[PDB]
């Protein structure tokens, strides 16, 4: 990553997991 | 350098739109509560870091 | 000799019941049309 | 590029996907990247065109 020349942040890693969502009413992931 | 990532890197995995439904669902996700790799902002020259299997 | 004991007794055994077996035939038969769409 | 009949079984297919069935206008608030849609039956129940 670049910043502009003249914060908490993260970076992790993806792997295959199993995951059980919760979709609402408005279709968006609430849990 | 190192932290944790309470429930973070959930997404939606496909375009199909559902409600109200408990879908369970196996791919790539970012692990709960995994170690993620902080940094500070404020070593910082080059900070070049792997992809191996997607990033967040 | 008691039938106000019986009367208040109704009110409060019903009022403690205000279903384990008929829920679970709600269900079975719930899961089972369910696996079949699913294959 | 046909027009939309409604309140009829047609043979539909939106944007490649198969299927037939009676098309009916909806209520239903969809998110901007999504296409399809889906009950728990694991069946299609919404498409926009």
């Amino acid at each position: 990553t670049l910043l502009a020349l003249h914060a908490a942040y993260y970076v992790g890693y993806l792997q295959p997991r199993t995951f059980l969502l919760k979709y609402n009413e408005n279709g968006t992931i609430t849990d | 350098a190192y932290t944790n990532s309470f429930t973070r890197g959930v997404y939606y995995p496909d375009k199909v739109f559902r409600s109200s439904v408990l879908h369970s669902t196996q791919d790539l996700f970012l692990p709960f509560f995994s170690n993620v790799t902080w940094f500070h902002a404020i070593r910082f020259d080059n900070p070049v870091l792997p992809f191996n299997d997607g990033v967040y | 000799e008691n039938q106000k004991l019986i009367a208040n007794q109704f009110n409060s055994a019903i009022g403690k019941i205000q279903l384990g077996k008929l829920q679970n035939v709600v269900n079975q038969n719930a899961q089972a049309l369910n696996t079949l769409v699913k294959q | 590029s046909t027009n939309l009949v409604k309140n009829k079984c047609v043979n539909f297919n939106f944007n490649g996907l198969t299927g037939t069935g009676v098309l009916t206008e909806s209520n239903k608030k969809f998110l901007p990247f999504q296409q399809f849609g889906r009950d728990i039956a694991d069946t299609t129940d919404a498409v926009r065109d």
